[PDB]
């Protein structure tokens, strides 16, 4: 239930569960928060109202992997979640070694709406360390997927049938560290414009772009990786693609004399957090507050 | 014509020159204002960071991507004059404080 | 206390009071005159 | 008493481009010139020229 165009009808099975992780989101260290769009703060405390998680809700593993046959239940909820107000994603870098050569590939994300060919779909796709982010009129297939370059499978990756280049609003390429362990992504929309944030290594998150669309996005989806993959019948490998919702909340961030966040506190988690946010300091004075 | 996405960038980037501070206008990166500029070296910018803000929410610095330079923004002059005037006089005594 | 009062009085210029923004530069240069009058009036009322 | 407070001029405009450039002069000045019988054609879109 992604696209409305028939592209392939081969190896289509019926059924062969999101693995809820026991870990929680950690705060007061930098994980979860993100830098401003293009503003810099030096040696100050900032009370900023943005889009963040609440208290460390459980994650959901939405990574889909196939070998020969595909499934129809995969293109349906709860795998096709709802982009309510924001998504914070944590991806594990699958580092493969072939002929003493390192390769790093992971899943592909597509946010937007149904959009057979009427409205834009923002797709971020990795190519051996090159993140291509394109917002165009791509026509999603009825059963899209993504094959892997190294150790290719028997199928062919085909998620769009646009023979001619359609109109676009933002197409760009970014470069990240090909020998990293974890990647962080942060997506949300507000006032009609959609923002993006990415982080290749480090606790905070870096800025990506902001695009004016005018319409409200509906759903996001992670495309499966039908290739020689995490299946441990031959080689051991693990894939973790955790996704957590967002919420409009006010945090308190700190900036040293250089401009890197050292610690970030909440304002609706504990009784001390409320006092810290009212006093706008991490070490408030002695007193009786309400 | 006058549609689509492909356009011509010839009526927006015309001057492409920053003065040494004359209390001029600016419409930088969406945010607009008025002020003077001063050349001050900065080593705290990054690849994705181009503007500098304070705790109150004003503009302090600005990094130009077309020249790889960093400038600081100073507010314009807006003050009053104290005029002491007697009963019958031609011109009062003016004073500009500070 | 005097410094905090002065800072709180100065900070009022960054509030919107229901308007589209807190700066008249991007208000008089974005919308037509006959529809920004209400925004300017709300800003003036708040500041007064 | 107040002063003059004249209106400043010579505004400064800056903006990061979203779409890349078309780069038509690179293809127009190629090292190979096609014959009038071939007349190779190239389409450009979603760019800035
Ligand atoms: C937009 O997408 C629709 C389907 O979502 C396309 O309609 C298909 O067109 C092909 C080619 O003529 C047909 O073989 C299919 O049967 C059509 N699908 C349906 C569901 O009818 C359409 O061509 C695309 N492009 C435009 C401009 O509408
Ligand atoms: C972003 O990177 C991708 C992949 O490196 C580029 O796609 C290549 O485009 C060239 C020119 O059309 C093709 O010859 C290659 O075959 C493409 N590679 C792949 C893997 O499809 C893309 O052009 C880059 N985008 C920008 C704006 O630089
Ligand atoms: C960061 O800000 C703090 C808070 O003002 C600075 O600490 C003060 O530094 C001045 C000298 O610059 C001293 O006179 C004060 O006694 C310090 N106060 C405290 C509470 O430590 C600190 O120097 C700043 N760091 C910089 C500018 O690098
Ligand atoms: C401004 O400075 C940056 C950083 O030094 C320059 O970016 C470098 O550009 C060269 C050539 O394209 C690359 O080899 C480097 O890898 C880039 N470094 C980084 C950190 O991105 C940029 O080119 C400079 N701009 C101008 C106009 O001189
Ligand atoms: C990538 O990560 C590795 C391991 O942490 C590190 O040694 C290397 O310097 C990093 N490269 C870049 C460009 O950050
Ligand atoms: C684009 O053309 C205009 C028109 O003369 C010119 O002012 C501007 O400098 C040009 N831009 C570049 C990057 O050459």
């Amino acid at each position: 239930v992604i696209g409305d165009f028939n592209c392939t009808n081969s190896f289509i099975n019926d059924y062969n569960i999101p693995r809820i992780s026991e870990d929680v989101v950690d705060v007061s260290l930098g994980l979860g928060t993100y830098y401003v769009l293009n503003r810099v703060y030096l040696n100050t405390t900032l009370l900023f109202t943005g889009y963040f998680p609440k208290s460390g809700a459980n994650f959901r593993d939405l990574a889909l992997k196939g070998s020969i046959y595909l499934s129809t239940l995969w293109y349906k909820p709860p795998f096709l979640s709802d982009f309510n107000n924001g998504i914070f994603s944590k991806v594990k870098n699958t580092k493969l070694y072939v002929n003493n050569t390192l390769y790093s590939e992971f899943s592909t994300i597509v946010i937007g709406s149904v959009f057979v060919n009427t409205s834009y779909t923002i797709v971020v796709q990795p190519h051996n360390g090159i993140l291509e982010i394109t917002a165009c009129q791509y026509t999603m297939c009825e059963y899209p997927h993504t094959v892997c370059k190294s150790k290719g499978s028997i199928r062919n990756e085909s998620w769009h049938i646009d023979s001619s280049e359609p109109l676009c609003l933002f197409k760009k390429n970014f470069t990240y560290n090909v020998s990293a362990d974890w990647l962080y992504f942060h997506f949300y929309q507000e006032r009609g414009v959609f923002y993006a944030y990415y982080a290749d290594v480090g606790m905070p998150t870096t800025f990506l772009f902001s695009l004016y669309l005018g319409t409200i996005l509906s759903h996001y989806y992670v495309m499966p990786l039908t290739c020689n993959a995490i299946s441990s019948n031959t080689d051991n490998e693990t894939l973790e693609y955790w996704v957590t919702p967002l919420s409009r909340r006010q945090y308190l961030l700190n900036f040293d004399e250089h401009g890197v966040i050292t610690n970030a506190v909440d304002c609706s988690s504990s009784f001390l957090s409320e006092i810290q946010c009212k006093t706008q300091s991490f070490a408030p004075n002695t007193g009786v507050y309400d | 014509i006058n549609s689509g996405t492909t356009c011509s960038n010839d009526l927006l980037y015309s001057n492409t020159e920053i003065s040494t501070g004359v209390c001029v206008n600016y419409d930088l990166y969406g945010i607009t204002g008025q002020g003077i500029f001063k050349e001050v070296s900065a080593a705290y910018y990054n690849n994705w960071q181009n503007l500098l803000y304070d705790s109150n929410g004003n503009i302090i610095g600005f990094k130009d991507f077309l020249t790889n330079k960093t400038y600081t923004i100073l507010p314009c002059y807006s003050g009053r004059v104290s005029a002491a005037f007697y009963q019958n006089s031609s011109s009062p005594a003016l004073l500009y404080r500070n | 206390a005097n410094a905090q009062a002065l800072n709180s009085l100065l900070q009022q210029l960054f509030n919107k009071f229901g308007a589209i923004s807190s700066s008249l530069q991007e208000i008089l240069s974005r919308l037509d005159p006959p529809e920004a009058q209400v925004q300017i009036d709300r800003l003036i009322n708040g500041r007064l | 008493l107040s002063g003059f407070t004249v209106k400043p001029v010579a505004t400064v405009y800056r903006r990061i481009p979203n779409l890349p450039d078309c780069d038509i002069d690179n293809w127009l000045n190629n090292v190979s010139v096609p014959s009038p019988l071939n007349w190779e054609r190239r389409i450009f879109s979603n760019c800035n020229f």
